[PDB]
């Protein structure tokens, strides 16, 4: 199934490696129930977004350094990267820096991706989600 | 929009950060 990355040294060679394609992370533990909702839609679309993103489990227990600066206090966090750059995108949710709830819908979060694709390929730091979920 | 959300730093930026705070502690 989905990777996983075991240590902050994996998490920064994730994020180096990918040139031309969108690193998608969930911080968060595979047993949380949020989490498996959220990891069973990631699982689902992998191969669909394949050519412009990659997307890594990080157990935020197992790996805590991100914790405090990229504020991991809710249950699930799936956030974005692309060039080493974190990629903000407005949900119309209040925060701009992760999605942090189990999108259940599985072709909304791969035009998500894709927005975030295009966008930061554009060279923008921030872009708009097709959906709005306030 | 005033005081708007900034993003976070690279991871490593931040596996950075967490070494220089434990140098100086």
């Amino acid at each position: 199934m989905l990777p996983h990355l075991h240590n902050g040294w994996q998490v920064d060679q994730a994020i180096l490696s990918e040139e031309d394609r969108v690193v998608v992370i969930r911080f968060g533990h595979d047993w949380d129930p949020t989490c498996m909702k959220m990891d069973e839609v990631l699982y689902s679309i992998a191969e669909k977004v394949k050519n412009f993103a990659v997307i890594y489990l990080v157990d935020i227990t197992e790996v805590p350094d991100f914790n405090k600066m990229y504020e991991l206090y809710d249950p699930c966090t799936v956030m974005f990267f692309f060039r080493n750059k974190h990629i903000m995108i407005d949900l119309g949710t209040g925060n701009n820096n992760k999605i942090n709830w189990a999108m259940e819908d599985k072709q909304e979060m791969v035009d998500i991706i894709e927005t975030v694709y295009r966008g930061a390929r554009k060279g923008r730091g921030l872009v708009v989600s097709p959906k709005d979920y306030s | 929009p005033l005081f708007q959300q900034r993003p976070y730093p690279s991871p490593g930026a931040v596996l950075r950060a967490n070494a220089e705070a434990s140098r100086t502690k």
